[PDB]
């Protein structure tokens, strides 16, 4: 028998989960993407070939993705190193969490703002 | 060649996409 | 058998227990109940009007009028609360005459042995494996050895713990694989590392110090959020590890 | 005594210390990659090759190369260790992890310290 | 602690790697055209201008002198009755083969086939 039922506790919880959830994906992306471009030791053409394959408008919203997958990370890991190296960290822990969700809103408006105008002057 | 790369690319998404609804379901079953 | 009783000002809430019996059947399921409710009223009285009237299967641990003890640990809609505590005075919702429910079920991480009740040997056992007792010499002072008013105030804060366990099983790391010791443990560790007339702080730090001890913490504040003594779970935890850190 | 003492201290450390590092290498990288000149419509061998002829950049993707797959490899350690059941498990699954680790580590510090720009 | 363990461990997986590295350098040299009789510099060269023996002989080179050296750490720590001797010997050990791994990686790390 498996009992299935969400906790419904802090929001350190959910930010945790989206911690996990990105450095993972991250990860994944790193190992296929140290591969293509480890491809350069082979020829120009080879390269050119892979990375043209990855300017289509797919591969656009997935770059966009991915910045929003890195930008998390990096503030909410911020918001860690804080808590465990500063002793009045815990305290500020909500704190924190809401000045970084201010943050990612902010720099990554501006950051779909910019490759967004990139994608559409090259359709 | 430029095939095998995008099937890579491929496989990085599912690996991906399997590993959160993986996570999310080991949060939420009561084992 | 007669009648159950007379109600005064009622709101019928009702209550969906997860009831599992270990016997009878193992055909465990939810169970909804109607029970009337007051604004002077508790999660307690109305499981007890639960047990007493309607049902009577309905098994669930609870001791103290209200100098709290730590039995009755719950999950009621969601968070664990000490079902003594969650004081229907604050039901607003209930003007609009929609119907409430509220949703009981045992806390999660612990082998449940009945309905709400569960096995709370594994909790115990994590407890006493840090050593939760003063070590000294061997050759009492006869005169209550001395401690300072400023050595006092350290590990304060930490002799609160009653030990209901609703930290310890709203602990991700502690439903995950592995045995991580726990907020609880880590909490009566930090009571008697921070203590000046103790003998094995280091053998107690040595204990928090392996691969399932105090950094398999993921820095979530689901333990401060539960506590029902206000502990601050999290930053017993952090000082535990910068005393490591720094040491 | 589970494993090698103080081992879980320093890894803890390190991920602290990676992801300060971290927050500029990865970020800068991202920057002027994606929203410097046209983004990725400008990325080309020849980019490759002019940006990989200095020795900012070139140290700059070698520190991020290692710092980040040893950060992402601890991390992965961390999840390994909360999901797996099977102690057999654990084993094969921290084993696939540290080949693929090695593997990518070798061939990035390889295409780095061996690229040369005239290759045809 | 469990310095053993790895190290045993390190001698199986080592092993499994060095079946295919080593046999298909032993190969490669000995029995595919001409064997020794045609190898000089010109053949080291033109096979060094490509990643894929480049990696082979790094990975060949570091696989198994890190066997052989926890191999002959055991057979030291087997035959030397002396404290004394067990530590000057195990230090000779860690020196030579500091020495050719620091040799071997200067060497592919740098070599260059226009020489003179
Ligand atoms: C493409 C881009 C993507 C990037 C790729 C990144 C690559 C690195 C990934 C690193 C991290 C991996 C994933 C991390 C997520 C962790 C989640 C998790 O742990 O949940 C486990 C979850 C629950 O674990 P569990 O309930 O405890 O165990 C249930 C068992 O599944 C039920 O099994 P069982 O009960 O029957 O017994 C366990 C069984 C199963 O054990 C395993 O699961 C092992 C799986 C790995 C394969 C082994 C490779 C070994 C390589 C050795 C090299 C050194 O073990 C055995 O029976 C022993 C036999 C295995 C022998 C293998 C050795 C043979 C080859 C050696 C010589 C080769 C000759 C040449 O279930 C999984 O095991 C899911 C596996 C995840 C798949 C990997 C996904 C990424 C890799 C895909 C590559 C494409
Ligand atoms: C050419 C290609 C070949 C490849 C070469 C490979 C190179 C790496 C080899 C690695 C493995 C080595 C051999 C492994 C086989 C193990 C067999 C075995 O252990 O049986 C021991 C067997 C029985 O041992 P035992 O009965 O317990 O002890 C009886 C003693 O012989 C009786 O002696 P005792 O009772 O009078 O007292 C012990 C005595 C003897 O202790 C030793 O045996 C040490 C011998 C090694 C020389 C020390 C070099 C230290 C380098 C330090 C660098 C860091 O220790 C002392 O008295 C202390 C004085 C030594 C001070 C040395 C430091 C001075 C220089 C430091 C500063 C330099 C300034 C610049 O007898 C041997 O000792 C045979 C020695 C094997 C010779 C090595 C063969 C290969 C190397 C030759 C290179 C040419
Ligand atoms: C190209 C690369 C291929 C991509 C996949 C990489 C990883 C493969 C692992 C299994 C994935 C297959 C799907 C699955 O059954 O998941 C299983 C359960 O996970 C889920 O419920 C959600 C995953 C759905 C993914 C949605 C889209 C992805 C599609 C492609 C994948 C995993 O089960 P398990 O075999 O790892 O071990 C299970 C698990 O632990 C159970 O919880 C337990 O009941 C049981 O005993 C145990 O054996
Ligand atoms: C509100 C306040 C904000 C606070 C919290 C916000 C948290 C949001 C951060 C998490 C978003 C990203 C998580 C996962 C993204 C992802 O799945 O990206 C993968 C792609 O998976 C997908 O298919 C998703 C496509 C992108 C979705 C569009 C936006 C992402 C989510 C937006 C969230 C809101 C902002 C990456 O694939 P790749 O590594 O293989 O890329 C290869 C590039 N060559
Ligand atoms: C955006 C890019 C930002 C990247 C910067 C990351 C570096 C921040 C982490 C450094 C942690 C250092 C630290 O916190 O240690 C001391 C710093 O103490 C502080 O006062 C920190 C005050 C707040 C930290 C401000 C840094 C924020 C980083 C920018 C965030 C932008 C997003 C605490 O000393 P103590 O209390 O433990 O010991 C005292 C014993 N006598
Ligand atoms: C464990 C820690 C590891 C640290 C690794 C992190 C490295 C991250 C990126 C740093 C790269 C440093 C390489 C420098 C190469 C360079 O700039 O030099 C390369 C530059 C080209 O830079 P740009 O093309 O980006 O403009 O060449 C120049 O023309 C520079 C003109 C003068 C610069 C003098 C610098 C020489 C040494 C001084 C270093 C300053 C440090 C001071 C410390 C007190
Ligand atoms: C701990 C792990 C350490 C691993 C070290 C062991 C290495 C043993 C020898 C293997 C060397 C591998 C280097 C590859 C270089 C090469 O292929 O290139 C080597 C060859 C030249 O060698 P030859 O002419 O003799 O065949 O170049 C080519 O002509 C290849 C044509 C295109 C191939 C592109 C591949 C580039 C990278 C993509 C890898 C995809 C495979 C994915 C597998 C997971
Ligand atoms: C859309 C996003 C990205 C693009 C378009 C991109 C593109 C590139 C390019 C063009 C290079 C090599 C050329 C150069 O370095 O000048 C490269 C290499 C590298 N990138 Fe990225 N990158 C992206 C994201 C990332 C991320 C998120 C990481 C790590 C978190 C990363 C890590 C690296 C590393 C480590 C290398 C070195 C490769 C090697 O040494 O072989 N990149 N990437
Ligand atoms: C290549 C880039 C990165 C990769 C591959 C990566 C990967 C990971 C992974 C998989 C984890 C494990 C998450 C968990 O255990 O819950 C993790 C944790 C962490 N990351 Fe990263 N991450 C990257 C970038 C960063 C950056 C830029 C920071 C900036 C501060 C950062 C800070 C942290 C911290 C502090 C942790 C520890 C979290 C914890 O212990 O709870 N990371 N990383
Ligand atoms: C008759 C037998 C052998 C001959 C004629 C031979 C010949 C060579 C040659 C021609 C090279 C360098 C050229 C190249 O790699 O393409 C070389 C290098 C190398 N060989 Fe052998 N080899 C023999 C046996 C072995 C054995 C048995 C091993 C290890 C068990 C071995 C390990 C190595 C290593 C590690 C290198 C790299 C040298 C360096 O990096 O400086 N060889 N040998
Ligand atoms: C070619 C494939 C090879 C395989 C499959 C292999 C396998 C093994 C294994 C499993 C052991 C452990 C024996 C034990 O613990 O009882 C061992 C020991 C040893 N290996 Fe290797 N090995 C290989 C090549 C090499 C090479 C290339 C060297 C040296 C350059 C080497 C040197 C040694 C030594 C000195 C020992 C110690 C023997 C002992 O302690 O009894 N082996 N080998
Ligand atoms: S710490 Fe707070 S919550 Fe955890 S047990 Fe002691 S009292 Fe209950
Ligand atoms: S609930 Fe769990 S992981 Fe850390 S801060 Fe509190 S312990
Ligand atoms: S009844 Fe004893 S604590 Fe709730």
């Amino acid at each position: 028998t498996r009992r299935r039922t969400l906790y419904r506790g802090d929001p350190g919880m959910w930010s945790w989960v989206l911690h996990r959830i990105t450095g993972a994906t991250i990860f994944f992306f790193l190992f296929v993407h140290v591969l293509d471009t480890a491809l350069v030791r082979v020829s120009p053409q080879a390269y050119n070939e892979v990375i043209e394959t990855y300017k289509t408008p797919i591969v656009g919203l997935m770059e966009i993705g991915l910045v929003a997958a890195v930008l998390f990370h990096a503030l909410n890991g911020i918001r860690v190193i804080l808590i465990d190296f500063w002793a009045k960290g815990p305290r500020y822990q909500r704190q924190m969490l809401a000045v970084i969700a201010g943050l990612f809103l902010v720099i990554f408006i501006a950051a779909v703002g910019v490759i967004g105008m990139h994608m559409v002057e090259r359709f | 060649m430029v095939l095998f790369f995008e099937i890579l690319l491929v496989a990085a998404v599912l690996v991906i996409t399997w590993f959160a609804v993986y996570a999310l379901y080991r949060l939420v079953t009561d084992e | 058998p007669e009648l159950p009783p007379v109600p005064e000002g009622a709101v019928m809430v009702t209550l969906k227990i997860a009831r599992f019996n270990p016997e009878n059947p193992d055909a465990a399921g939810w169970q909804s109940f109607r029970v009337p409710c007051l604004p002077s009223d508790r999660l307690l009285n109305l499981l007890h009007y639960v047990k007493w009237y309607l049902d009577g299967t309905l098994t669930f641990r609870r001791s103290c009028a209200h100098g709290v003890c730590g039995s009755d640990a719950m999950r009621i809609n969601g968070v664990n609360r000490l079902a003594c505590k969650v004081l229907m005075r604050d039901m607003l919702p209930k003007n609009p005459n929609k119907q409430l429910t509220i949703t009981i079920e045992p806390i999660r991480g612990l082998p449940v042995e009945k309905d709400l009740v569960v096995n709370m040997e594994p909790f115990f056992d994590a407890y006493r494996a840090v050593k939760p007792f003063l070590v000294t010499s061997g050759n009492p002072p006869t005169k209550e050895r001395i401690q300072s008013p400023t050595d006092r105030a350290r590990y304060d804060d930490t002799t609160k713990c009653i030990l209901c366990a609703c930290c310890t099983t709203s602990c991700p790391v502690y439903w995950s694989e592995g045995s991580y010791f726990g907020p609880a443990a880590i909490v009566n560790a930090h009571r008697f590392i921070f203590d000046s007339r103790d003998e094995a702080a280091a053998e107690r730090l040595d204990i928090l110090n392996e691969v399932d001890g105090v950094w398999r913490c993921r820095t979530t504040f689901n333990c401060t959020e539960a506590c029902p003594r206000g502990i601050q779970v999290t930053q017993a935890i952090q000082e535990v590890k910068r005393a490591l850190m720094f040491a | 005594p589970r494993g090698i003492p103080y081992f879980e201290k320093y890894a803890w450390l390190f991920m602290r210390f990676s992801g300060i590092a971290l927050v500029f290498l990865a970020l800068g990288h991202l920057f002027i990659m994606l929203m410097w000149q046209d983004g990725v419509y400008r990325i080309d061998f020849n980019y490759v090759a002019e940006r990989w002829a200095s020795p900012f950049w070139q140290i700059w993707d070698m520190a991020l190369l290692w710092l980040a797959m040893i950060h992402g490899a601890n991390g992965m350690r961390t999840i390994i260790g909360d999901y797996a059941r099977k102690n057999v498990t654990k084993f094969w699954l921290n084993s696939l992890l540290l080949l693929a680790t090695g593997f990518t580590l070798v061939l990035g510090s390889y295409v780095l310290v061996t690229f040369d720009a005239n290759i045809s």
